[PDB]
Formats: structure tokens, C-alpha cells, sequence
RNA sequence: GCAAGUCUGGUGCCAGCAGCCGCGGUAAUUCCAGCUCCAAUAGCGUAUGCUAACGUUGCUGCAGUUAAAAAGCUCGUAGUUGGAUCUC
RNA sequence: CCGGAGCGAAAGCGUUUGCCAAGAACGUUUUCAUUAAUCAAGAACGAAAGUCGGAGGUUCGAAGACGAUCAGAUACCGUCGUAGUUCCGACCGUAAACGAUGCCGACCCGCGAUCCGGCGGCGUUUGACCCGCCGGGCAGCGUUGCGGGAAACCACGAGUCUCUGGGCUCCGGGGGGAGUAUGGUUGCAAAGCUGAAACUUAAAGGAAUUGACGGAAGGGCACCACCAGGAGUG
């Protein structure tokens, strides 16, 4: 199914992103 | 024919009056307009009988331009016209497929029935479609009594007249039966001919014993 | 299982239109032909043979079968086909013309013929089956 | 379709300029990558110094253990693992010494059932390794 | 690969069509793309028709009928045996089955 | 139908076509003389009349509107040609 | 939404000579169309054709002799040299022996040859073989 | 196709098609070459003489083989116009 | 050698002179004898190919060989011919049997000047087979045959000396590469050349000339 | 592929060969050697850049239904291209 | 009722009646008189889910509880039910948003239907039905073996393509990495748009065919199947 290779991608994308908010 | 000497005369138009052969159908092709003079009030498209007697003289010409009658051949795969081309071979020393066309007899040079014509007759362009196609692999001209709502896939000399009823497609064989005698002269187009336009007509079995 | 194999019906067959008037109504007399004209190693499948044999001179005898056919009673039916009526079913004593048909003779030379009796046509064009 | 005007000698021109780029072997030759990270930057040959003896396995399905070696570059300072290319030669190897590395055939990719060695040595020790194998220079 | 021309439905001119439930498994279908069955069944069997009719205390009484409109999914339309899958030429014949 | 003659076609196939789509372009419409017994003058109507028409001096109505020609009332002439 | 008439012109042509037909109506008429007729009327690749005289852009029958193999257009009208012709009757023509390409030089429509002949080039239109 | 000299070179000279002017191939087999036989002006017999007539397999298969016959025929004044 | 066709019966009598009268008429040669009866002296075949094609069954894959066979005179005429046959041997003597009959005359045009006899294509020819598409392209006199070894072999045997070919497609399909070139070639005698537009004067067909023989 | 050996012996999924597909798991035409043979040739291999091959950058000259692909749809300037009609 | 029928640029749109201002097609010897087509930048609209702010919450129902099944179900099945589904405003601009097929224009087959308007013709019926025709609209069938294609299939062309050029926009360059990283930018957020590289890989994929298989369908067959029983085993 790719959709859920698109449903984890999303999901691995919004944890990079806090990863990346904490260190301003 | 163009000709004053060819012009179709009233034994003849009385004829294609009666057999019906100026019937064709409620439906039309494109291809056979041409021969159609008007369509009457209930859907019926009436041939013109003049271009039915200018295709008839000039499916003649080419019937006596073929010198050996053998390699002359005419096929009815319906059972309307099954001893009309018989009589009709019989008149004009040409050969037959009176019975059922085997898909093969002019392409398949080792079957037994190799007939090879010259010149093919077909009575129903959509009911003898395998003989048509067949004589496509090898250059065979093919003329048909060509209905108003009939294919001319492979059709060269398109008869227009009604392939449909008996006796009208009886004396169509009839009339070309003696057309090709009168080119080659067995007729002096004098006299009229001895054989009966009926002795082409098809009978079903319950009027046989009658 | 009583339906004969190609070995039976093909034989049965040739024997036929070589021998037509060898063989008769009799399985016992079409019998002893096939001994003296085929060979065959086996005698139980001579009898299915002229036995089949009979059969077809029963349908033989009673028309054309469709598989061969002879030249007595072709003949009968050459001459049945030969059959012509005393007054051709043609030319009748008056033809009916409609109106449409008629100008196209009108439109020939032979636009005044005696037995030409002009129909009425018929009023209403309801030609075409009712869809769906 | 594809824009013919007479003035239109600007537009094809800009097309084909970006549409260039979507094309790996001339995106590859067209910007700082592939050239950077190319340890050879861009040379056909580079020396370099053994560093380690590794026997890396073949792909499947084959089946045998390709003979290589750990060389880092003297150039830039980058390790790479060239392949030993004839029978037996790893022997000749020495430790610790100079190599003339060259590519494996293919530019930049892997050659054979080799997982990821696209290096091979050429020379060893100031010498040719051919002549190691073939009884010559004797070293 | 494209299997039918229509694409199993009769949307022809449109973007989109109210879908409707089905029968057995209630499955939101296109009203297109439905599989209809007009369904027209005596509310007496005629097994049990006679039983019924000499029990009515009237003389000539017609008993009514069930008419019922279905709607099968692709789904269930083949396993109810409702339609069948029919060869690449006979897909094409639109005539209802006699 | 290959050699079907273009530049002397039938006056049929002229007049079944298209308006637009023959040799020549031609107006399908025509003119009146609408004669009511009233206005005993000729006055001419286009044929899609699209309009209430009245002759000189508002005596009845010639025309009612809709959507192709003029639909006339009882008592009207013809083009008069 | 034309841009071009003897791009419809040539097209209607090729089309119907392929079909088989023996006369081809052209919608629209223009003096480039008619001279460019003229240039394969001349080397016998149609037969006489009749221009619809009418108060718009007029119409054209051309009498199709079958000789034709294709007509087309070189569209956009390059500016063709007479260096550069020699390349372009390799690209437009099958052999050197038949095919012309229509020019529009200077003293007006013509094929190759003839501008060849006269030393001038011109504006290429079309070609015809 | 002469070699600049007189000298025709093709092995071959292939017939074109009466009806449109195509070249009959080698292998179309699909084509025809029908003799329409002429008869005598008083008397309407078969007098050795015929106009022949080809037509290639692509026109024939189309169902304009009749038509082009048809047409062929009042060119030579085989049959009525 | 009985012939079973009235074309074959014409031929074995010596009613046709040439091979080129057949082709006049475009009748179906189904006799590979008469191939041999005008050509037969200088005719040399080639093996283009021997593709072998499995037909998967419960058995595993049953081989059958296919056989491209490749037949000219080298002066105006060339054949091609398959035929997938379980002996390799059939297939190769069956491939031959069907190029002879599906040979078809060539037509040599001149490249410029028309001096001597013709050398190249008269005009720029396309055959298509599947995807691949071949052009041959009119080429100087002393240029040779620029093409790919399969195609080049049909233009030897067809007689072009000199051709410029510019094939696209799947050309590494042997089948469809030869009939792709084949087919261009059976189009240079079906291409309308004003040389060509000439009217052409009718004969009487071999059916026609020897009817009572 | 691509012109030239089911040649000789051992090495046996090991060592290796192989640009690609692929060759070795005890009769390897591939490898480890001889003979012989082959485009060769005073040159010949290897690595890398680049050109043709490549109509796989397509102006000539490619593609976009299903193989990579027409923006979900329409408006819209610049840009691009624009109906017929003036001494032949 | 409701259809392979209509309308709209698409998404989309079907209970009655009323209100409101649009739109194609057709009609036209009206009017205007080339005022065009396609369109970077820019914009309207854009199913559903989601988001913020109210109302209302029938049913359904993410989540969730519980009942069953299984070796194990955090599911399908069942009961129940939050958010949601419904309405109101502001966002989000994503769909297999598909005809997986850009727009405009010419040319290029046939037939029978169907939709709107126009036109002219026997009749029946106080517009309805009948026979045609012209113009667009959704489609269908037949031939594509007049072409196209790898083929399936294509006349809402996917035809007029090596015989290559009507105009224009967007967009693809082996399969992965990856619609990821980074930067810019939009947003309340989820995320949207823009968009890489290193590295890895000899295939991935399209269509079609023959086998095998299916827990797919249909048909047929044998007391090693049953029915009817009869023996005997357990
Ligand atoms: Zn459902």
C-alpha cells in the first residue's frame, strides 16, 4: 500500500520537525 | 448498354414488376444509393429499374468477356437461389457452389475443391460474405445482386435488385441467364426465350408435392 | 453404445457409391458382399458395417441422404426440378403499381402499360418497430 | 506541441536549457556534485597508501570472496577500497606503501558481482602490478 | 489496461452521480453503476397459492405482488450469481438475458 | 462517393445543406406582403418576425414572437412572388 | 484560431488525394493558394482548378489527377538562402530527381528550380512531391 | 523511366489503378482487371472487342468498385449516362 | 513437378515468359516451383536468423525454432520468409519455400545523373513492422549499403548497390527489423513517379491469353 | 555480444573470469597453463574527460490513454502565433 | 420516475412552490467589425476528510469500551459510542479531482438512436405522435482489413507522424533514494507550493500469449459419490 508509505513519510516528516523546533 | 438494340422492352418491365425486384427494404446503404429512385410512404426503397438493366447488361459484358464458361463461377449459400444457379450454370456452361461454401476452395491450393474462376457471381453479398473475402487472396472480379441495404466490401458489379424474394431473385438469374446467351448468340433477341423465367424460382417444401 | 467409429461410417459409405445396386434391404445378402469385395482381418466389424449399410439403404430408398447420393433418384428430382407451371407465376392478367412506382415508369419510356393498375398508397408512415 | 514561431528562437532556447538538467549524465557533469564526492576529483588516476587487506563477498549468485584493499588517497586525504584485479596478487601487496589506483570500468559504478568497490590498483610500489603477476619487475 | 469501455458504469457526459446503498451488503454504489433487479415475486408461493385460495372467502381474488427494487454491488452481484463474468467478446452484449 | 462533382452541385444538395456550409452563402429567411383586411396597403415582415408587427395605422396584429418564423394570425398573405 | 490558410489548404489536399478522391473543396482563398496551384498545375500534380469567385475569402475546387504524392507546409515561412537550399531538399524531398519546394523570393511564388535559375531565394512556403 | 539515353530501365512497368490513378503493387492481391466486352451497334454480339478495366485492391475493398466501374462505363459509353 | 494452380499449369508449358508478367497482374504464386523455373539459375538464400520460441505446457516449455530465410537474385527481386517449424532443418527448408513465394520485384532509381544502369532507391521508401521503421535513402553511386548487418543483406539481394538507411524502433528484433525492410523495399514499386504517369496501356491477363490452354 | 578451440591437464560456488548477460556446488569451450588460432601490429591494452552511437534533449527530430508524463478546473499580462480583401 | 439523458470551467448538481440574476445550443437579410487563440507572473472556484468560531446532534460513526473468532484480531462480524457526519462564517487547496486522454482550427467513414433549437412533409390526436433535413451536445454500433498503435484499442481520434513543420501552454528523460533533505513561501495547525544531492541499482514497467492455479463461474462424468437398500467393519 502506498498510501501508508505516504501515511508514515508524514508522520516521520512532523517528528523532524519538532526535532528541529527544539534546538532554536 | 447504350445502345437502342439493348434497351430493356416491356416483356421485361413486366417482369421486374411482378417478381418485385424493385423492392429493397426499409434500410439503405450508402454505396447503393445511387440506384435508388425514391423511398415510398412505408420505408421501402424502390431500385431503379433502368439502372437495374444497365448493371444487368453490364454484368453480361463481362460475363461473355470470360471465353472458357468454366472459369465463370456462381455461388448462392442461401437456400432462395440454390437451383437458380443451377439452371443458371446449366444455361451458360459455368460452374456452381450450390450447396454450402467451403471456406478454403480459393486459397487452399491441396484441398480437393480447388475451383480457381475467373469471374465470381455472388446471389447475397451478406449471405455468401465467405466467398466475397476469399476471392480477395486472389484476383477474382465478383459481381452481386446487390439489395439496397446489402455490402459492397468486395463487390464490383453491383446488381441492384431484391436478393430477398424468390421469384424475384429467380428471374434475376433468369434475366442474366439470357442476356449472356443473347451476347454470345444462342438468342436472336427476336423471339422470346424458350425457357421459363419460373424453371429458376425456388420452391419450399410444402408446394413441392403441388 | 451403439454409434458406429470412422472406421464403420467412412466404410459404409465408399461401398455405397461403388456398389449401390450390390447392396439391397438385407443385412444377410450386404453381408456376404463386403467378403467378396473388401478385406478385412475381422468379421465382427464387417457385420457393423453392413449392418450400418442397411441402415443407409432404408434413408437411401426413402430420399437423398446427405452424405452421398445416387443417380436413380437424382434423376427424379432433376426432372421434379424441371417442373414448370403451364401459365408463369409473372405474367398475370393485372400488376399492381403504387403511385411511387409508377412515376419512375412515368420517368422511362414505358410509362403507359395496360395491366398496370395504380394502388392507392397507403396513408401513414408507421414502418418502424416500436424501440425498446 | 512544440512552440515553431518565427520569434520563438528564446523559448526553445530557455526550454531546452532547463529541460537539460532533468538528464543524469549531464546533470552529473553540469554541477558541483558528482564531482566533489568523486574521490578522484575528476582524475583518471590517483595514488594512495594500503591501508587495510578486506575480502569482500560476492553478490549473490555467485559465490567467492573478491580480494580488495582499504587505500586512502595522498591527494585529498579520502578512503577508498581499490580491487585487486589478477589472481593472487593481493600477496603482492605490501603494507603501508603506494598504490596507483585507477577506475573499475564502469564510471563511478560498481562492476560485477562486487557490492560497492569501483576502484582498482594499478601500479604498486612504483611499479606495475601486470608485471608483478606476469614474472617481471621483480621489485 | 482499460477493461471496459464505460468503465463499468454509465456515466457518460457527467463528473459525478449520487451513489446509493446496496441490498445485501449496503455499500455505498453509484446510481450508474448500480446493479438493478426489479424484482417482481407473488406474495403467496405457488406451492401454497391453492392452500390460499380456498381459503379466501371471495369467488375470484388476484393475490398482489412483491415489488421490490434492488441494488447489488459489483461485489455481491457476482457472488449472489446475480450477473456472471462473461468472455472478453461477451461483455459487450447489453441485452438483458432472456 | 470519390468523384463526386464539387463545383456543379445539385440545386437538392444546395438547398438541404447548411446556410453557411454551400459555394456560395445564402439567407434561408424571406419577406411578406402580410395583407389583412384591415390595412389594405403591402407592408413586408421578415419571416422570424421576432417582433410585433403592425401596418401603417395600428389596425390588428401581424405577428406573434417566437422562436423560429413569424407565427400569423388568421387572414395573412403570402410573399406574393 | 487559423493562422495559417495554405496550412489548410494543402492539408485538404493531401487528405483527399489519400481518400481517393478526384476534387478537393478548399474553404479559404488567397493569392499565395492560387500561385501556389499554379506551381504544381504547371509540373502536372493537379488538374485545372476553379476559384469560387465570392465577396469573402473565397473558395477553390481543385480537379485532383492523382499524381500527387503529398503536399504540405513549412511552417513558420524560414528565410531560405540560396547556400542553404541544397539542405533543405534533402529534408523535404524524397529524390533528386522529382519533388519541388514552393519559394517565395522576390519576383514572386515559384519552386527551387526556378529560383535556382533566376539566383534569388526567398521565404520557403511548402513542398510538393 | 528512361536512363537519359532511351534505355528503359525498370524490369517492369506496374499498372495503375483506372479508378484512382494508384499504382497496383506486385502482391495486391485484393485487385482486379475486368473486361467489359463490347457488342455491335445493330445487332448487340460479342465481337472480340472489350474495354478493360483495373482497379486496385484498396478502392475495390472500400466498396468503390462499382461506382468507379459504374463511372468507367460512361467514359467509354459502355452503359447509358 | 504437377502443377496443382492454373498460374503453376501456365508456367510449367512455358506460356509466361517472365517472372515480371506475374507481378504485372499481381497474381498469388503458390507454387515455389515457378520461383525456381525464371530465377532458379542465380537465386542464393540466407539464414538471417534461427529464433527459438517456447510454448509453455504441463510438460514444461516445448522448443519450436523459428527461421528467418532471406532470398534474391541480387538484380531487382528479393523474398523473405518464417516459418516455426519443431526441426530445425523443416524450418529452414520451410522458411525457404515461403521466400520464394512472397518474393516481389524491387525498383532501382538513379541518385542525380542516370548513367549506366540504376544503383540506388528512386526515392525515400518506409516500412513498418510492429515499432521498427527503416528508410532507405537514395545514395551516390559508389557509397555502398550504410546499414546494420540485417538490413543490409535485403538490399544486397534486392539488387541496391548504394542505400542510405535510417532505421528507428526496436531494431534488435531480427523479425520485425527484416520486415520492416522488407516492407520499404515492396514499396518502391507501389510509389506514383512522374516517370510513372504515363497511361497505362492494358493487356490481355495469363489467365486470359492462354484461356483455352 | 564480437573475428578465433565442447583441444590437452589439474585446480571444484574455493581461487578466479566477466564493460553487460553471465562462467565455478569433481567430464568448466569463460577461469589457473600449453598448443593453436584471431582485428591485429611497431604499436597494443587500461583508467578518465569528451564526440558519434543517442530520434535516450528531438530547431531539423522524440514523447505525455494504459510503459516516466496534460496543471482539478477556468480567468489572465508579458511572450508566441494571428480570418479574407491593393498592376495581373 | 432517473436514462450510458441534460446543464456547468471544473468540483459538482434531481421533493413541492416562490424569489433572484446567469448559460450553452438554435433562430435571424439584427448590431458591433478583428476587437483573436494559447497563455510565465497573478486570481476565482475547487468533492471529501481536517481546522477555528456557534447552533443542532436523528442515523451513521474515526477514536473508545465490550461481545465473538483465532495459535494470536489492537480487524472484518455484533452491541454501544466521542470527534465527525447536519447547518452558519473564516480557513485548508488536497482526490483513481480519470475520458489515467490540454485548448483552438482545418481535414478525414457509414448507420441507427438520443438531447435542444430551427426548417418542411402523408397522417393520427386539442402541443402529443409520425417521416425527414440543417446546426452542437452526451454517447453507441459497424469498418478501421483506405489510417494509427507495442498491443489492448482509437472517429468525445489516440487518424491526416521518416510522405516528419496549423497555433500555443504545461510537462516527461531507466528504476530507487524522493516528493526526502535544505532554502524560500502559504497556513491556527495538519500541511500546500517550490524542490535537491550523496548513494544504490540491471532492471523496474507497459501490452499481449501459452500453461498452472483460484477459497471464480458454467457444463459434464464414476456405487473407489450419494439416493434405494444389502453385507461387513468401528
Ligand atoms: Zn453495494
Amino acid at each position: 500500500r502506498a498510501k501508508w508509505r505516504k501515511k508514515r513519510m508524514r508522520r516521520l516528516k512532523r517528528k523532524r520537525r519538532k526535532m528541529r523546533q527544539r534546538s532554536k | 448498354g447504350g445502345l437502342d438494340v439493348l434497351q430493356m422492352k416491356e416483356e421485361d418491365v413486366l417482369k421486374f414488376l411482378a417478381a418485385g425486384t424493385h423492392l429493397g427494404g426499409t434500410n439503405l446503404d450508402f454505396q447503393m444509393e445511387q440506384y435508388v429512385y425514391k423511398r415510398k410512404s412505408d420505408g421501402v426503397y424502390i431500385i431503379n429499374l433502368k439502372k437495374t438493366w444497365e448493371k444487368l447488361l453490364l454484368a453480361a459484358r463481362a460475363i461473355v468477356a470470360i471465353e472458357n464458361p468454366a472459369d465463370v463461377c456462381v455461388i448462392s449459400s442461401r437456400n432462395t437461389g440454390q437451383r437458380a444457379v443451377l439452371k443458371f450454370a446449366s444455361a451458360t456452361g459455368s460452374t456452381t457452389f450450390a450447396g454450402r461454401f467451403t471456406p478454403g476452395t480459393f486459397t487452399n491450393q491441396i484441398q480437393a475443391a480447388f475451383r480457381e474462376p475467373r469471374l465470381l457471381i455472388v446471389t447475397d453479398p451478406r449471405a455468401d460474405h465467405q466467398p466475397l473475402t476469399e476471392a480477395s487472396y486472389v484476383n477474382i472480379p465478383t459481381i452481386a445482386l446487390c439489395n439496397t441495404d446489402s455490402p459492397l466490401r468486395y463487390v464490383d458489379i453491383a446488381i441492384p435488385c431484391n436478393n430477398k424474394g424468390p421469384h424475384s431473385v429467380g428471374l434475376m438469374w433468369w434475366m442474366l441467364a439470357r442476356e449472356v446467351l443473347r451476347m454470345r448468340g444462342t438468342i436472336s433477341r427476336e423471339h422470346p426465350w424458350e425457357v421459363m423465367p419460373d424453371l429458376y424460382f425456388y420452391r419450399d417444401p410444402e408446394e413441392i408435392e403441388k | 453404445g451403439r454409434v458406429r467409429t470412422k472406421t464403420v461410417k467412412k466404410a459404409a459409405r465408399v461401398i455405397i457409391e461403388k456398389y449401390y445396386t450390390r447392396l439391397g434391404n438385407d443385412f444377410h445378402t450386404n453381408k456376404r458382399v463386403c467378403e467378396e469385395i473388401a478385406i478385412i482381418p475381422s468379421k465382427k466389424l464387417r457385420n457393423k458395417i453392413a449392418g450400418y449399410v442397411t441402415h443407409l439403404m432404408k434413408r437411401i430408398q426413402r430420399g437423398p441422404v446427405r452424405g452421398i447420393s445416387i443417380k436413380l433418384q437424382e434423376e427424379e428430382r432433376e426432372r421434379r426440378d424441371n417442373y414448370v407451371p403451364e401459365v408463369s407465376a409473372l405474367d398475370q392478367e393485372i400488376i399492381e403499381v403504387d403511385t411511387d412506382t409508377k412515376e419512375m415508369l412515368k420517368l422511362l419510356d414505358f410509362g403507359s402499360l395496360s395491366n398496370l393498375q395504380v394502388t392507392q398508397p397507403p396513408v401513414g408512415m408507421n414502418f418502424k418497430t416500436p424501440r425498446g | 506541441g512544440k512552440c515553431r514561431g518565427l520569434r520563438t528562437a528564446r523559448k526553445l532556447r530557455n526550454h531546452r536549457r532547463e529541460q537539460k538538467w532533468h538528464d543524469k549524465q549531464y546533470k552529473k557533469a553540469h554541477l558541483g556534485t558528482a564531482l566533489k564526492a568523486n574521490p578522484f576529483g575528476g582524475a583518471s588516476h590517483a595514488k594512495g597508501i594500503v591501508l587495510e587487506k578486506v575480502g569482500v563477498e560476492a553478490k549473490q549468485p555467485n559465490s567467492a570472496i573478491r580480494k580488495c584493499v582499504r587505500v586512502q588517497l595522498i591527494k585529498n586525504g579520502k578512503k577508498i577500497t581499490a580491487f585487486v584485479p589478477n589472481d593472487g596478487c593481493l600477496n603482492f601487496i605490501e603494507e603501508n606503501d603506494e598504490v596507483l589506483v585507477a577506475g573499475f570500468g564502469r564510471k563511478g559504478h560498481a562492476v560485477g558481482d562486487i557490492p560497492g568497490v569501483r576502484f582498482k590498483v594499478v601500479k604498486v610500489a612504483n611499479v606495475s602490478l601486470l608485471a608483478l603477476y606476469k614474472g617481471k619487475k621483480e621489485r | 489496461t482499460k477493461k471496459r469501455r464505460n468503465n463499468g458504469r454509465a456515466k457518460k457526459g457527467r463528473g459525478h452521480v449520487q451513489p446509493i446503498r446496496c441490498t445485501n451488503c449496503a455499500r455505498c454504489v453509484p446510481k450508474d453503476k448500480a446493479i438493478k433487479k426489479f424484482v417482481i415475486r407473488n406474495i403467496v408461493e405457488a406451492a401454497a397459492v391453492r392452500d390460499i385460495s380456498e381459503a379466501s372467502v371471495f369467488d375470484s381474488y388476484v393475490l398482489p405482488k412483491l415489488y421490490v427494487k434492488l441494488h447489488y454491488c459489483v461485489s455481491c452481484a457476482i457472488h449472489s450469481k446475480v450477473v456472471r463474468n462473461r468472455s472478453r467478446e461477451a461483455r459487450k452484449d447489453r441485452t438483458p438475458p432472456p | 462517393p470519390l468523384a463526386k462533382d464539387l463545383l456543379h452541385p445539385t440545386p437538392e444538395e444546395e438547398r438541404r445543406r447548411h446556410k453557411k456550409k454551400r459555394l456560395v452563402q445564402s439567407p434561408n429567411s424571406y419577406f411578406m406582403d402580410v395583407k389583412c383586411p384591415g390595412c389594405y396597403k403591402i407592408t413586408t415582415v421578415f419571416s422570424h418576425a421576432q417582433t410585433v408587427v403592425l401596418c401603417v395605422g395600428c389596425s390588428t396584429v401581424l405577428c406573434q414572437p417566437t422562436g423560429g418564423k413569424a407565427r400569423l394570425t388568421e387572414g395573412c398573405s403570402f410573399r406574393r412572388k | 484560431v487559423r493562422m495559417n490558410v495554405l496550412a489548410d489548404a494543402l492539408k485538404s489536399i493531401n487528405n483527399a488525394e489519400k481518400r481517393g478522391k478526384r476534387q478537393v473543396l478548399l474553404r479559404p482563398c488567397s493569392k499565395v493558394i492560387v500561385r501556389f496551384l499554379t506551381v504544381m498545375m504547371k509540373h502536372g500534380y493537379i488538374g485545372e482548378f476553379e476559384i469560387i469567385d465570392d465577396h469573402r475569402a473565397g473558395k477553390i475546387v481543385v480537379n485532383l489527377t492523382g499524381r500527387l504524392n503529398k503536399c504540405g507546409v513549412i511552417s513558420p515561412r524560414f528565410d531560405v538562402q540560396l547556400k542553404d537550399l541544397e539542405k533543405w531538399q534533402n529534408n523535404l524531398l524524397p529524390s533528386r530527381q522529382f519533388g519541388f519546394i514552393v519559394l517565395t523570393t522576390s519576383a514572386g511564388i515559384m519552386d527551387h528550380e526556378e529560383a535556382r535559375r533566376k539566383h534569388t531565394g526567398g521565404k520557403i512556403l511548402g513542398f510538393f512531391f | 523511366m528512361q536512363n537519359d539515353a532511351g534505355e528503359f530501365v525498370d524490369l517492369y512497368v506496374p499498372r495503375k489503378c483506372s479508378a484512382s490513378n494508384r499504382i497496383i503493387g506486385a502482391k495486391d492481391h485484393a485487385s482486379i482487371q475486368i473486361n467489359i466486352a463490347e457488342v455491335d451497334r445493330v445487332t448487340g454480339r460479342f465481337n472480340g472487342q472489350f474495354k478493360t478495366y483495373a482497379i486496385c485492391g484498396a478502392i475495390r475493398r472500400m466498396g468503390e468498385a462499382d461506382d468507379s466501374l459504374l463511372r468507367l462505363a460512361k467514359t467509354d459509353s459502355i452503359v447509358a449516362k | 513437378w504437377v502443377p496443382v494452380t492454373k498460374l503453376g499449369r501456365l508456367v510449367k508449358d512455358m506460356k509466361i515468359k517472365s517472372l515480371e508478367e506475374i507481378y504485372l497482374y499481381s497474381l498469388p504464386i503458390k507454387e515455389s516451383e515457378i520461383i525456381d523455373f525464371f530465377l532458379g539459375s542465380a537465386l542464393k538464400d540466407e539464414v538471417l536468423k534461427i529464433m527459438p520460441v517456447q510454448k509453455q505446457t504441463r510438460a514444461g516449455q516445448r522448443t519450436r525454432f523459428k527461421a528467418f530465410v532471406a532470398i534474391g537474385d541480387y538484380n531487382g527481386h528479393v523474398g523473405l520468409g518464417v516459418k516455426c517449424s519443431k526441426e530445425v532443418a523443416t524450418a529452414i527448408r520451410g522458411a525457404i519455400i515461403l521466400a520464394k513465394l512472397s518474393i516481389i520485384p524491387v525498383r532501382r532509381g538513379y541518385w542525380g545523373n542516370k548513367i549506366g544502369k540504376p544503383h540506388t532507391v528512386p526515392c525515400k521508401v518506409t516500412g513498418r513492422c510492429g515499432s521498427v521503421l527503416v528508410r532507405l535513402i537514395p545514395a551516390p553511386r559508389g557509397t555502398g549499403i550504410v546499414s546494420a548487418p540485417v538490413p543490409k543483406k535485403l538490399l544486397m539481394m534486392a539488387g541496391i548497390d548504394d542505400c542510405y538507411t535510417s532505421a528507428r524502433g526496436c531494431t534488435a528484433t531480427l523479425g520485425n527489423f527484416a520486415k520492416a525492410t522488407f516492407d520499404a523495399i515492396s514499396k518502391t514499386y507501389s510509389y506514383l513517379t512522374p516517370d510513372l504517369w504515363k497511361e497505362t496501356v492494358f493487356t490481355k491477363s495469363p489467365y486470359q491469353e492462354f484461356t483455352d490452354h
